[PDB]
């Protein structure tokens, strides 16, 4: 597959398991920590509903997008194998048309 | 708070 600016991440929770409240919040929180590592990250998005546990992110580059998905792919994450993959510039854009214009990198929100 | 490289128990 070609590398792009975005990747989605698969295997990171079950929402039905996640109890407790703001959980999304912590996981968007783990994946802008871990890609700091990296280059950074200008957009996020933890899909709350899908089964598969999938989180949305997009990087300043696509430099930075390889550098995070070959360190992230493959990764233990809360006892489960994580799978990272690059998703089509249009079709991240179709799912998230208010990260075309992101540029300014992401804090967590926690501590 | 640790779950970035924890292996099932």
């Amino acid at each position: 597959p070609l590398a792009t600016q975005c990747f989605q991440l698969s295997n990171m929770f079950n929402p039905q398991t996640e109890e407790e409240v703001g959980w999304d919040t912590e996981i968007k929180d783990d994946v802008i920590e871990e890609c700091n590592k990296h280059g950074g990250v200008i957009h996020i998005y933890v899909d709350k509903y899908s089964a598969q546990g999938n989180v949305y992110v997009k990087c300043p580059s696509i430099a930075a997008a390889i550098a995070a998905v070959n360190a992230l792919h493959g990764r233990w994450f809360a006892g489960k194998m994580i799978t990272a993959a690059y998703v089509p510039l249009p079709t991240y854009h179709n799912l998230f048309p208010d990260s075309m214009t992101a540029t300014q990198l992401l804090v967590p929100s926690r501590r | 708070r640790k779950y970035w490289d924890v292996p099932p128990p």
